[PDB]
DNA sequence: AATAAACAATACATAACAAAACATATAAAAACCA
DNA sequence: TGGTTTTTATATGTTTTGTTATGTATTGTTTATT
């Protein structure tokens, strides 16, 4: 099964990699980027209308749409909404769902003490949280219309968000006509989240926005391979001189024969060998300092008592070369 | 700067009043109809809770609610020198035979001491109720969500229950909000408390679409707030009858969604919606005037004129040739009432209570009166056979209502509310000419970053290698424009030093592939089976 | 920073230099309310704080949830004025750069310098032992043997004082 | 119908492994008394 | 609010079970002869 493999790749390191990666997202297709923004920039005018009849407006669409939101939110809706009633204006409070540590009683509470504290709710605290929250939806449904908070939920479908007991509390928020609900997801299978009760009290409309964003906040807690080879890359450049010496003996003959342990050497002969360039004693001063390429996961062993380095072919004269040289 | 800190606060019209005249007027008859089935949801549990005096005397009450939402509150008598509390137990809080008591048990405590004016959370209080709290005790059981518990709990918790019979001061009830399908819940539990539930059961049915008492009830309402001021298209209303008959459960609640966005649409982009009322008569322009022109049955008539009148000189003179008799030509036809409103609002009391029918949808009734399916819609009971001649009514072909009308002719709320979601993900990924129009002339020679490797992501296997799809991924991209762009920039020295590397382009298509590849993974595009291998990979997302 | 694996008294410890009193539950736990108490009362010196054994809390649970954003909340000194709180701070496995985010590791804050110390074979650390003899016994022993203790102990090791804590049992 | 012999096509025993059921552990959330 | 307990999320280990590939053994197919 002759596959090429990840590891068989040009490799690059962390700097190299997110400079060049920040120049195509802020140069590669810059102009067509904000000739798209000024064209959804007349839509502007019809979610405001919308939004007035406590529609919970939820965005899908390709790329992310993390920096639309926030200019569509603060900017533009929130002191257009505080001049049309009538100060400080009203209070936006943001949900980073890519964030993972969201939690269901910590976004709560700071929802009630965003939304009114008329009366003494901390004496229904005693799960009391859709129990406090029914409390709050009746006597809603017996005041004046006007919105006092929008709120934001970017990446509906993250990490948290997307749990079923903290999705049912958001349900109950939305059918509360003084809060305004804009929300935005990035998954293929997000429908899949609401059944007919839910959007029953979500009412959720849908519109496209696809800018084609790269998702530089969102690509950060995402990790890959990009993100062991490259990491005991670091711990030998501070160790003592004589490692060095001894992982240099020992990567030689490990790559005289991917590198796998057919290649590697045995334990007697090793000492011998390490015995040879007057660098190890005997096998205990021997293993104790191949404890430490043992602690730090640089080097494996199988059964000859073959110590084997479990990087490629190509990995290990990289290493030849460049830290060991 | 913040952003991956989480959930930081900060603190930074001539038409739509005649909306506003409207909506309002039109939730006033929403809401009203809301609570008559909300007092109707709490008479019929009220009545039927009590009054029933069995005989044997040592067997709680059970109500299945069959059809019901889950979510259906209940109120209960004051019935004085005895309290009377509810308990709710939702799937969420029934983890064991253990806490399912342990939970419950302070939830009556605490309704018990506010009423009341140390213990022990278990069966200990049920029988000293009288002597810790003077009065006797009547508990109901809210049981929200019933099919999603494993019964055996709930089978083991009704067991614990039983024991609770020999004290006399206390009474029992229990109440199973179901969401469906009686029949799999005797199924599910042993068939020996089955018996034990079976001593006096009563299958009250709650549901919202019940013989539409009140879906044909709430169109009806819609068409009167709505009356002589425009009409209801064909194609309008057909899409009304075929996505609400795809959401069973709550239609009531989505036909208003689904109307008050239709109604959004009219007042938003048709400029002839202010000469609903004819004091508005002033308003009148030119530009009105010659918006007026495009009218499908205004163009059409003058069709009908010219072949009726073959002389033309009226007809051209009534054209834009003047102005006042133009628009009194239109004023003509403005007040047209189109009694299909109230033809409709004839036949439906008369089938209702004359010949006495209830399986009937108002909508498809408006509907086939629409196209003069009137008579091939009563004959599904063959009981308007005597009245057929006397309920009849051809739809006459009405004109100038295409100004004052309701039609999805152009498939808005047919996208903007039931979106071809991964259709329209899809057409974006393939296409990408239609939403987007120094670096750009690199653009009219390059694709996006996202969309350039799904024509191959479409072209490969289903489970596929990463690196020789990067290495199609090479294919793609020519050379000489990458250097072109790397150089691009003399001012920056940090990518200089990498844009005169000779093995450029091959380091920065493996920068760029994994941030595109990176970056399928939070769309569930591409999933990573078999973690700390990921040399293959699964694709899951088809075209269909 | 030894016995917290929680990130709230540290910023208690630095009002013990003040010898003040007020509500300190609140203002040591959010990120937001660290900021307001970053201003000073008597003649505006500006304040460094310094984090030491951070590796009990890179090394506390797990990365990702608590204690990596543990980290990230630290090191972000976005502050207008100079009075900001610098950090300082020290571990043992240099396995923590790689554990930053690709955010921060666009030099951001205090990451960058990554000074490290190289464990001196005998050329800086017996010359310290040298001046650490100032009060000087005539028979310390010939300084050549201790020469050869410092070469044939340098193969793995960290602390010749302590490797002079085994030459003071020898003594 | 039986025998024999050369050849082709298929089945079989097991090696290697994958994956789901079955099982435990601990830091972080989340209720929850108090 | 505040400590304490309980559940959940994340993480890894154990045993049973079911799938597939493959080299070797078996079995079918054809033709000549008894």
């Amino acid at each position: 099964k002759s596959r090429h493999t990840m590891s068989m790749a040009p490799d690059v390191t962390r700097e190299e990699f997110s400079l060049v990666s920040n120049f195509f997202n802020e140069n590669f297709q810059k102009r067509p980027r904000q000739k798209l923004f000024e064209i959804q920039k007349k839509m502007f005018p019809q979610y405001w209308f919308e939004l007035t009849q406590g529609f919970s407006l939820l965005f899908y669409g390709v790329g992310s749409k993390r920096n639309f939101l926030e200019e569509f939110a603060i900017d533009y809706l929130s002191p257009k909404i505080a001049y049309s009633q009538l100060v400080n204006s009203i209070p936006c409070l943001i949900l980073n769902g890519y964030n993972p540590s969201c939690n269901y009683r910590d976004v709560f509470k700071e929802i009630t003490d965003l939304l009114v504290p008329a009366e003494l709710t901390r004496s229904e605290t005693k799960n009391h949280v859709i129990l406090q929250i029914q409390k709050m939806i009746d006597f809603y449904k017996n005041q004046p219309l006007d919105i006092k908070l929008i709120l934001v939920v970017h990446n509906l479908d993250g990490p948290s968000i997307r749990k079923n007991t903290f999705q049912t509390m958001l349900s109950f928020l939305s059918v509360i006509r003084q809060i305004a609900i804009v929300a935005s997801t990035d998954h293929i299978y997000a429908p899949l989240l609401w059944d007919n009760m839910k959007a029953q009290n979500y009412n959720f409309v849908f519109h496209d926005i696809s800018n084609f964003e790269p998702s530089t906040v969102e690509s950060t807690f995402q990790d890959v391979m990009k993100m062991g080879a490259e990491g005991a890359k670091y711990v030998l450049q501070s160790l003592t001189v004589n490692s060095k010496k001894m992982y240099k003996l020992l990567i030689e003959t490990q790559m005289q024969n991917r590198g796998t342990q057919r290649t590697g050497v045995e334990l007697k002969l090793f000492n011998h060998l390490c015995a040879a360039d007057f660098i190890a004693s005997n096998e205990i001063a021997l293993r104790s300092m191949l404890r430490e390429f043992i602690e730090h996961k640089m080097a494996n062993i199988t059964k000859m008592e073959i110590i084997w380095v479990p990087y490629t072919y190509a990995e290990l004269e990289k290493l030849l070369k460049t830290v060991l040289n | 700067a913040d952003a991956q800190r989480s959930h930081y606060t900060v603190y930074p019209e001539k038409r739509w009043e005649l909306y506003h005249q409207l909506h309002s007027h039109f939730h006033d008859q929403v809401d009203h109809i809301i609570d008559n089935i909300e007092a109707d949801l709490k008479a019929e549990i009220s009545d039927l809770l009590y009054s029933e005096t069995t005989q044997k005397r040592r067997c709680f009450n059970t109500i299945f609610l069959l059809g019901s939402d889950s979510t259906t509150k209940i109120e209960l008598k004051d019935e004085s020198s005895r309290y009377n509390v509810l308990i709710e137990l939702t799937p969420k809080e029934s983890p064991n035979v253990r806490m399912m008591l342990r939970r419950s048990m302070y939830k009556l405590y605490s309704a018990a001491d506010a009423e009341e004016h140390d213990v022990s959370y278990d069966l200990s209080l049920v029988e000293n109720f009288k002597r810790l709290f003077g009065k006797d005790l009547a508990m109901v059981f809210n049981f929200k969500d019933v099919d999603s518990i494993n019964f055996n709990t709930l089978d083991n918790f009704i067991i614990l229950l039983k024991s609770a019979f020999k004290y006399d001061h206390v009474k029992i009830s229990l109440i199973f909000n179901i969401n469906t399908n009686l029949s799999n819940i005797e199924k599910n539990l042993r068939q020996s408390t089955i018996r034990l539930l079976k001593r006096n059961y009563h299958k009250l049915d709650v549901s919202s679409n019940k013989g539409f008492k009140y879906g044909n009830q709430i169109f009806q309402s819609f068409l009167d707030t709505v009356d002589g001021k425009l009409n209801l298209s064909d194609r309008f209303v057909e899409f009304i009858l075929s996505k609400m008959a795809n959401n069973t459960n709550h239609n009531l609640q989505l036909l208003t969604k689904m109307l008050d966005y239709s109604l959004m649409s009219y007042f938003f982009q048709n400029a002839f919606s202010v000469f609903i009322d004819p004091v508005n008569v002033d308003f009148l322009n030119d530009d009105y005037l010659k918006i007026l022109s495009r009218c499908p049955t205004f163009m059409f008539f003058v069709e009908g004129l010219i072949k009726q009148h073959a002389p033309a000189d009226e007809i051209l003179s009534l054209l834009t040739n003047k102005n006042r008799g133009l628009e009194e030509f239109f004023v003509e036809f403005l007040v047209r009432e189109n009694p299909i409103n109230g033809h409709a609002k004839f036949v439906a009391r008369f089938l209702e209570e004359e010949l006495n029918i209830t399986n009937f949808n108002l909508i498809e009734l408006y509907h086939n009166l629409l196209i003069g399916k009137l008579d091939s819609y009563l004959d599904r009971w063959s009981a308007c056979k005597e009245y057929k001649d006397r309920l009849h009514f051809e739809p006459i072909d009405t004109i100038f209502q295409e100004l004052f009308t309701l039609d999805n002719r152009s498939g808005l709320l047919t996208q903007s509310i039931f979106p071809s979601y991964k259709s329209n993900i899809e057409d974006n990924l393939l296409s990408w000419e239609q939403v987007l129009p120094l670096s750009g002339d690199l653009d009219k020679i390059m694709a996006p970053v996202l969309g350039q490797l799904f024509k191959l992501y479409r072209e490969a296997n289903m489970t596929i290698n990463i690196y020789d799809f990067y290495i199609a991924f090479r294919e793609t991209l020519p050379k000489e424009e990458i250097l072109n762009f790397i150089r691009k920039d003399p001012s920056n020295t940090k990518l200089l030093e990498l844009a005169e590397t000779p093995d450029a382009f091959d380091k920065v298509a493996l920068i760029l592939f994994m941030q595109a590849i990176f970056a399928f993974e939070n769309m569930g595009l591409i999933k990573f089976q078999s973690t700390k291998s990921y040399d293959l990979v699964e694709k899951c997302v088809w075209r269909g | 920073c030894i016995s917290l694996g929680e990130p709230s008294s540290i910023f208690q410890k630095i009002f013990d230099s003040f010898q003040d009193l007020n509500g300190p539950t609140l203002q040591i736990k959010n990120m937001q309310h660290l900021q307001k108490f970053l201003e000073p009362y008597h003649k505006k010196t500006t304040f460094v704080v310094v984090l030491d054994e951070m590796d009990r809390l890179l090394h506390a649970n797990t990365s990702e949830t608590q204690s990596v954003r543990t980290i990230l909340e630290l090191f972000l000194l976005a502050k207008l004025p100079t009075v900001s709180f610098v950090l300082i701070g020290m571990a043992n496995s240099l396995d923590m750069k790689d554990r930053f985010l690709s955010r921060l590791n666009l030099d951001r804050g205090l990451l960058p310098q990554t000074i490290v110390f190289q464990p001196y074979t005998a050329e800086q650390m017996y010359e310290i032992v040298i001046q650490k003899m100032s009060s000087l016994p005539t028979i310390i022993f010939q300084p050549m043997a201790i020469k050869f203790a410092a070469k044939k102990c340098a193969g793995n090791t960290g602390d010749l004082r302590k490797l002079f804590d085994v030459l003071r049992g020898s003594i």
